């Protein structure tokens, strides 16, 4: 009931130096940090993540 | 889609009168009331028209000061309701034999 | 329905997409009663069939 | 048709008088249906929704319908209430005719009008006040009784009508003393009281 | 106010009522205003059929302005003038002297 | 058009072709249409192909 949010998001580009850019279901883009819990090939523009 | 298609025609001499009945039933007693001579005169009539004769029927009422709707009411207003849609011509009846 | 405190599902609700009396509303009784059976009585015998 | 529903009840249950659901009024223009209907509200005091049947229909498909269902809703929540709709000449449609819009979708409006005076479940407290010029463009369902349960015409005034609607007028105003209202109501016959 | 009464009646259903509503209302909040009501050829319309679609649009555009000009709402020192170039197309609703 | 929905009935029209066998591959699909009426249609869905 306290929730583990995540929020559901797609990504919109992928920066070279480690950073990747997601849009939000809510609408904005923010920058987010690479995986290091997953895979990081499993990111690519359209990945839902 | 639906099966059973009905034709809701305009109610018969006998269909008239049933309507007749719960409208007389709520305008309390009478004493001269005959549901047939009524049918006869609002020959080809629906069930909307009859209800507005029984509301007129029973403004017809009040002019006479009366507690009851009695024949001389329902009378009036059949011939109300119907006047505005007689005169029905047939006086090609001169040009037939 | 999610408590919007931390965006989880505390309570599942019953149906449907939003029902106003967009399929709701019983009268049956008076005014228009089975006691105006006093057709148009064949019809009514169609429908009860 | 409206006074003794609302003041007068108890004289209906003891005849036994049934309710009526409307009074349609059409006539020539500038009769006077507009001051029978100013002149009830004024003197029956009580909910007077002045709507008009043109107000109804709006760019969005389906919209017109939804907001005359409005209105009918309100006035039964506000009932006692008396509407007044003026003007049934573009939205009730005797003919029925398709693969059109200005003549299909004013139908669907029509339709729902129908079918909100005597609903689901009749009655209100409407006693809906039909105004329009001619009926020979409105639909049969509106003409015929059950729901504007007396069809007033409206014609032009009479004889001494004429005379008393001069009266009205030059009772406002002054006159000299050579006005016989006789010979001028001879010569303004066939007219309406607007002319 | 000066409208041009043929710029009324849009193909899109009831917005032509909406438009002559408006301009009527302000007319009632401003007042005194003169309206100018330029061609009644175009937003009258006749009760016998020429186009289905197109004599009862025009209605609903011309029953609206009706309905401002003295149908029930005020008039608001209204004051019309108007112009039109035919007198045979007039719905008898507006035509009438009153 | 009178155009609330009206529009919108020309714009999915393009999506339906494209994705038919406009230009994307179809597999074992196998599309398959109904309707109410004969001509009410456009002469591309008349079309064979
Ligand atoms: N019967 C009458 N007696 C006195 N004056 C009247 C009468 N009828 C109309 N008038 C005068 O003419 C004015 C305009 O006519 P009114 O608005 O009453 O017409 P209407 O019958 O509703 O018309 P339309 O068919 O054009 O919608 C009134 O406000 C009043 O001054
Ligand atoms: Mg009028």
């Amino acid at each position: 009931l306290r929730s583990p949010p995540l929020l559901v998001g797609v990504v919109s580009d992928i920066l070279e130096d480690g950073r990747v850019v997601v849009k939000s279901s809510t609408g904005p883009k923010f920058v987010v940090n690479t995986s290091q819990y997953i895979n990081e090939e499993e990111l690519k523009p359209g990945a839902r993540v | 889609r639906f099966d059973r298609i009905i034709e809701v025609p305009l109610p018969t001499f006998e269909g008239r009168i049933q309507i007749f009945k719960i409208h007389t039933r709520k305008m309390k007693l009478a004493e001269d009331v005959d549901f047939k001579e009524l049918a006869r005169i609002t020959e080809g009539a629906s069930g909307a028209d009859i209800k507005a004769i029984c509301t007129e029927a029973g403004m017809f009422a009040i002019r006479e000061e009366r507690a009851k709707v009695t024949m001389l009411d329902f009378t009036k207003a059949i011939e109300k309701v119907l006047k505005k849609t007689t005169p029905i011509p047939d006086l090609k009846g001169v040009m037939f034999v | 329905a999610l408590n919007q405190q931390t965006l989880a599902i505390v309570n599942v609700l019953p149906t449907s997409k939003d029902p106003m009396v967009y399929g709701f509303e019983v009268e049956e009784k008076p005014e228009v009663s089975y006691e105006d059976i006093g057709g148009l009585d064949v019809q009514i015998e169609e429908i009860r069939e | 048709a409206v006074e003794l529903p609302l003041l007068k009840p108890e004289l209906f249950a003891e005849v036994g008088i049934e309710p009526p659901k409307g009074v349609l009024l059409y006539g020539p223009p500038g009769t006077g249906k507009t001051l029978l209907a100013k002149a009830v509200a004024n003197q029956t005091r009580a909910t007077f929704i002045r709507v008009v049947g043109s107000e109804f229909v709006q760019k969005y498909i389906g919209e017109g319908a939804r907001l005359v269902r409005e209105v009918f809703q309100l006035a039964k929540e506000k009932a006692p209430s008396i509407i007044f709709i003026d003007e049934l000449d573009a939205i009730a449609a005797r003919r029925t005719n398709s693969d059109t819009s200005g003549d299909r979708e004013v139908q669907r409006t029509m339709m729902q009008l129908l079918a909100e005076l005597d609903g689901f479940d009749p009655r209100g407290d409407v006693k809906v006040i039909g105004a329009t010029n001619r009926i020979d463009i409105l639909d049969p369902a509106i003409l015929r009784p059950g729901r504007f349960d007396r069809i007033i015409e409206v014609p032009l005034p009479t004889f001494e009508g004429r005379i008393q609607i001069f009266k009205i007028h030059t009772r406002k105003m002054k006159l000299a003393e050579d006005v016989d209202f006789k010979e001028l109501a001879r010569i303004t016959e066939g007219a309406s009281g607007a002319d």
